RNA sequence: GCUUGAGUCUCGUAGAGGGGGGUAGAAUUCCAGGUGUAGCGGUGAAAUGCGUAGAGAUCUGGAGGAAUACCGGUGGCGAAGGCGGCCCCCUGGACGAAGACUGACGCUCAGGUGCGAAAGCGUGGGGAGCAAACAGGAUUAGAUACCCUGGUAGUCCACGCCGUAAACGAUGUCGACUUGGAGGUUGUGCCCUUGAGGCGUGGCUUCCGGAGCUAACGCGUUAAGUCGACCGCCUGGGGAGUACGGCCGCAAGGUUAAAACUCAAAUGAAUUGACGGGGGCCCGCACAAGCGGUGGAGCAUGUGGUUUAAUUCGAUGCAACGCGAAGAACCUUACCUGGUCUUGACAUCCACGGAAGUUUUCAGAGAUGAGAAUGUGCCUUCGGGAACCGUGAGACAGGUGCUGCAUGGCUGUCGUCAGCUCGUGUUGUGAAAUGUUGGGUUAAGUCCCGCAACGAGCGCAACCCUUAUCCUUUGUUGCCAGCGGUCCGGCCGGGAACUCAAAGGAGACUGCCAGUGAUAAACUGGAGGAAGGUGGGGAUGACGUCAAGUCAUCAUGGCCCUUACGACCAGGGCUACACACGUGCUACAAUGGCGCAUACAAAGAGAAGCGACCUCGCGAGAGCAAGCGGACCUCAUAAAGUGCGUCGUAGUCCGGAUUGGAGUCUGCAACUCGACUCCAUGAAGUCGGAAUCGCUAGUAAUCGUGGAUCAGAAUGCCACGGUGAAUAC
C-alpha cells in the first residue's frame, strides 16, 4: 500500500478544499461532523442524481451547501419543491438556517465520482468490468481528458481469488504537483462482496 | 568514499595561540560536545608543560607530540584470499592526528588527579619519550618492522 | 521560440537539427512514394528491404559487392565515387523533371 | 569390343607411417669424495619427513633407467588405435609430371579374418622419475578425500593374452552434381626469375559463410544440400545392456540378449527469468577510517514462557518485540467471578396509556418497586397528531464471534532502488527479441552520439513546503538608529531606519571564463555571489514481490450465536513472576559531585483551560485571585556554560535502586493499581564475554524546552533549540 492520495497533495497547490469555513477549537469538531452528517444525508438522498461534489462554507452562523451535479433537473425537479425540502432536512441537521445551491457538472464523464459510480452501478447491474472500465475510457478520453487511469480491484467476475486489471490512456502524470489530476474513488457492493473502483483523470498541467 | 573524493573544513585556530594544530588537538580531547572543559584542560596541562620544561610553549607540545608520530603503519590488505598485516606510509595529516589520539588516549589511561595533570604528565613523559603514547609508536613500529616484508 | 526561456529554446532548435537532417527531404513527401532510388544496395538494404516489403519499384546502383535482392531496376555501377554518382544523379535528376510539361 | 571407372610401368617429391639396431645431450635419483654450516623441505598456515652421525647449497668422478626441451605450427603421416632427438638397415602407403599398357578387372559386404589407446593378466627381465594400494601429517563435525611427506603393483623391455574407451568430426563406405572468400601444407607447368614475383593446374587440410537443409543449434563443394549402390543400427523412460543360456577369455570380464513389474512421462534445442563459492562495470554508514553506544548493573516498557478464575485480542526473521495503545485505578475493556435483562443498551414500523422533565425515601451492587407537586409545548365533526416515557406481539436489533487463504480501504517491505512497460514497424516456425543493447556521461533508461527501429506512458528531474541573501509594502501587541526629558525599565512623547512579523518580488540556470572531451554530452578548475553545481532538509515512494499486516477503526461475501457468542452492573484482571529476549533511562564519576552567584534560546499550548502578583507551607502544594481565547497574559526559571569555594580517588560528598515513616494533588474512589514531595535507608554497579548497533556536518555526542493522548498518570512518541566533534587511504 504506497501510492499518497492526489488530491491531498495538491490541496494547496491546484485542488481546493470541498469545506472553506473558518473555525476555532470549541466548534471545529462540531461544524466537522455537522458536515459529516450532511454530506451522508446528502449523498444517500441524492443516490440517482448523479451527484459529483457537495461543497460546504460557514459565512457567520449558515450554512452554504453547494451540490456540484450532472443533472441538476432531478435535483430540482418540477418547481424546485426537492430543493427547499433538502434545505428544510439540511436547517434540521446542521441546526444553522441553510442555503443550497446547485452548480451542473456538465462533461459528467470527466469527473471520477461519476465516472466510478458509473462503473461502480455497471458491476451492481452484474455486467463484465472489461466493459465498463474499457468504455469508461474510451468515453472519457473523446471528450478532452490528457489522460484516464481506471482501476478496478478485487474478486472480479466472481473469481476466489481477487485480482485488480487496471486501464490507462494517454498521460496521467501523477508524481506532478501541477497536475489538474481528478482523482475519486467508489465501491461496488455485489454478491461477491465489495470491488473497489478508483479513478484518476488527468484533465491539464496547471 | 565509495565515490565521493571529499574536501576538508576549516577548523578556527586556537584563541590563545593561533595554532591550528593544537585546535585539532582540543578536538581531539574533547568529550560531549564541551569545547570550552576541553580548551581549559589544554591551556592548564601546557601551561604547566611550559612552566616545568622552561622551553615555551607549542614547540614543548611540538617536541611532546613529534616524539610519539609514527613513521609507518601496518594495514589489512585481504587481496589473494590472505590476511596480510602490510606496512603502509602514514600521511603527515594522519600522522598528527594519530599522535595526539595517543597522547589524549594515554593521557585518558593514566592515574593522577586531574586531567591537565595527567596530559601535562603524558606530554612529560612524552618529552624524553618514556610514557605511553611512545610504547604504542613503538609498538606500531614493532608490526611495521617485523612485516616489513611485503612492499 | 525566444518566449519563456533560452536553455529550452536551445533544446528546441536542435531538436529541428535532429528532426531536419533525419526527416530532410522527406517532409514535405505526404504520401508514401512511387518509386525509390537508392544509390547503394548493400549500405542501403533496409530501404531496399522495406520498399520490396510495399511493393515500390527499387532502382539501385549496385556495386560487385552488392546483392541485386529485390532490386527491380538494378544498374551494375560504383557506389562511392563521387564523380560517378554526380554523372549518375545529374542523368536521373535529368529525367525525372521531364513529365507532360 | 571401347576408354572417360579400376589397375600396371617410367621419374621424382614430402612425411613423428611401421619393424629391428645403434648412439647423443640436458635433467631427476642414487653412490663415493672435496668445500662448508645450521637449517632444509613443505604449505593457505602447519606438521609428518630429512638434518650437527654434517643435511640443504656447491664442485668432481661414477652408475642406472625412462623420456626425448628449442624446432613445433587448427603442421605432417597413418584405415583406425596412434606415431616427436640423431644415424643405419628392412619395409608399407600417398601425391605429382608426361607417356605407355591391361581393358570393367569395379562398389559395398551379413557370417569370417586381421589390426585395435589405457588399465589389466601370464612368463622372464628391468626399475631413475612418477604413482593406484598403503602408511604417516594435516584439514574437518567426520575426512576411508582434496593438500603435505613417504611409497608397492604399475608405467619400461621380450613374447603371449585381453578386447575395450567421450575408440568422437558423438557424422559407415564408395561415386556424381551444386554460388564464394581468407589461409596452411605438398607437387607441377608457363612468363623479363629483371627479388622475399605474376598467371595457372593437381593432393591433403583449417576458418567463415551463400542457396539448400535442419526442431533449433548449426552443416555448408571435406554437407547435415541434390541423388545413386550396399552395409550397420533405432522404435517411450526405468528395470537393463542386467539376469538365464551359448560362444570367447587364465582371470578380470567381453560378446549375443530377454521378461515380470513400474511410470506418463523420459528426451533434444532454444526462450524468459532466477541463481552461481562465473566474468566485467557501478552504487549505499555496506566495509574500511573514526566517534558514541548495546550485550555486564539497577530501573522503565514491550514480548516469549510460566502462573492464573482471567492474566482480552492482534503484531513475530529483516519489515513483531515502549508495535495497534497519542497515555489499563473505576471508565476504557473486548477477559474472569458473581448478580441480572430478553423486540432488548442501540434502531424503524405498530397498538394502548400518560406531556416529558424536575426534587424524595426505603431495599440492594446499580437498575426494578413506594409515594408529593409540576403536568395541556400547538393544532383536532374529537376516532388523534408534535416531543418524550412505560407496556405487549413481532418483523428484527445486536455480536471487538470465525475466516486477511473469499474482499474493499488503508499500511509495511524490497526501495526514493532506477527501473517497469506499451503502440506501430521489423526479426524468429515459436516462446519471444528489438526498442530498453553499444561508446562516453550522469544522482538518475540523466543527456549526447550511434544503431531496425520510430515513438509514447508510468518512474528520474522540475513544479510544492521549508531553510540560506537582498528589495518592496504595512508597522500593532512587535523594534528602538536618530531625537526630548525620563520615576533609567522602550518607561513615555515619538521615530519608522533596524531586528522582526507576513504578503509580494529578485536570486542559482553549468549563466560567465580556462582546460580536457566525438568540434557532442559532460567533467575538472576559476571568478562573481548569501548560496555552485540535484546548495541543506522534507513532501513526493514506478510495474510488481511477500496468497506480508489488519474481518478489532471502518465497510464487507459466506459461516455461526440470536432467553445468547447479545445487554446492564459491582468486584477482579489486563500491573501476576523460577525465568529468557527486544528497545530505552540512570549510572559506575574529578572533562565530575555539591553549594553560592551569573549569561545566552527556539518552538509550542491555553476557557470544564493557562492561571501572574501577594500570603502561608522545608517542599509537593494551599488561599485570595489579576490578565489572557491570546506577536499583549499565563505555562515559563532554559540547562549544559561561566566565576568562585569544597570534595580528593575513597564504593567515596559517585550512584540512586530498595524499604520504613510523614504527606500534597487529581479523581465517587490511589488496597490490588497513580503521580509528586519531605525525612530516613542507601543495593547492584569501578566501563561490561561471545557478539552487536547508529552516525559523513550543525551530523554523531551531549544539554535542556514544548506538545498530542490526558481529570490524574511518560525514561515512550512527535517537535524545538544550546554547545558541538572525529574520520573517510
Amino acid at each position: 500500500g504506497q501510492k499518497v492520495h492526489p488530491n491531498g497533495i495538491r490541496l494547496g497547490i491546484v485542488k481546493p478544499w470541498n469545506s472553506t469555513w473558518f473555525a476555532n477549537t470549541k466548534e471545529f469538531a462540531d461544524n466537522l461532523d455537522s458536515d459529516f452528517k450532511v454530506r451522508q444525508y446528502l449523498t444517500k438522498e441524492l443516490a440517482k442524481a448523479s451527484v459529483s461534489r457537495i461543497v460546504i462554507e460557514r459565512p457567520a452562523k449558515s450554512i452554504r451547501v453547494t451540490i456540484h451535479t450532472a443533472r441538476p433537473g432531478i435535483v430540482i425537479g418540477k418547481k424546485g419543491e426537492d430543493v427547499e425540502k433538502l434545505r428544510k432536512v439540511v436547517a434540521d441537521i446542521a441546526g444553522v438556517p441553510a442555503q443550497i445551491n446547485i452548480a451542473e457538472v456538465r462533461k459528467p464523464e470527466l469527473d471520477a465520482k461519476l465516472v466510478a459510480d458509473s462503473i461502480t452501478s455497471q458491476l451492481e447491474r452484474r455486467v463484465m468490468f472489461r466493459r465498463a472500465m474499457k468504455r469508461a475510457v474510451q468515453n472519457a478520453m473523446r471528450l478532452g481528458a490528457k489522460g484516464i487511469k481506471v482501476e478496478v480491484s478485487g474478486r472480479l467476475g466472481g473469481a476466489e481469488i481477487a485480482r485488480t486489471e487496471w486501464y490507462r490512456e494517454g498521460r496521467v502524470p501523477l508524481h506532478t504537483l501541477r497536475a489538474d489530476i481528478d482523482y475519486n474513488t467508489s465501491e461496488a457492493h455485489t454478491t461477491y462482496g465489495v470491488i473497489g473502483v478508483k479513478v484518476w483523470i488527468f484533465k491539464g498541467e496547471i | 568514499p565509495r565515490r565521493r573524493v571529499i574536501g576538508q573544513r576549516k577548523i578556527l585556530p586556537d584563541p590563545k595561540f593561533g595554532s591550528e594544530l593544537l585546535a585539532k588537538f582540543v578536538n581531539i580531547l574533547m568529550v560531549d560536545g564541551k569545547k570550552s572543559t576541553a580548551e581549559s584542560i589544554v591551556y592548564s596541562a601546557l601551561e604547566t608543560l611550559a612552566q616545568r620544561s622552561g622551553k615555551s610553549e607549542l614547540e614543548a607540545f611540538e617536541v611532546a607530540l613529534e616524539n610519539v608520530r609514527p613513521t609507518v603503519e601496518v594495514k589489512s590488505r585481504r587481496v589473494g584470499g590472505s590476511t596480510y598485516q602490510v606496512p603502509v606510509e602514514v600521511r603527515p595529516v594522519r600522522r598528527n592526528a594519530l599522535a595526539m589520539r595517543w597522547i589524549v588516549e594515554a593521557a585518558r589511561k593514566r592515574g593522577d588527579k586531574s586531567m591537565a595533570l595527567r596530559l601535562a604528565n603524558e606530554l612529560s613523559d612524552a618529552a624524553e619519550n618514556k610514557g605511553t603514547a611512545v610504547k604504542k609508536r613503538e609498538d606500531v613500529h614493532r608490526m611495521a618492522e617485523a612485516n616489513k616484508a611485503f612492499a | 521560440f525566444d518566449k519563456l526561456t533560452k536553455k529550452e529554446a536551445l533544446m528546441r532548435t536542435r531538436e529541428l537539427e535532429k528532426l531536419e537532417n533525419s526527416l530532410g527531404g522527406i517532409k514535405d513527401m505526404g504520401g508514401l512514394p512511387d518509386a525509390l532510388f537508392v544509390i547503394d544496395a548493400d549500405h542501403e538494404h533496409i530501404a531496399i528491404k522495406e520498399a520490396n516489403n510495399l511493393g515500390i519499384p527499387v532502382f539501385a546502383i549496385v556495386d560487385t559487392n552488392s546483392d541485386p535482392d529485390g532490386v527491380d531496376f538494378v544498374i551494375p555501377g560504383n557506389d562511392d565515387a563521387i564523380r560517378a554518382v554526380t554523372l549518375y544523379l545529374g542523368a536521373v535528376a535529368a529525367t525525372v523533371r521531364e513529365g507532360r510539361s
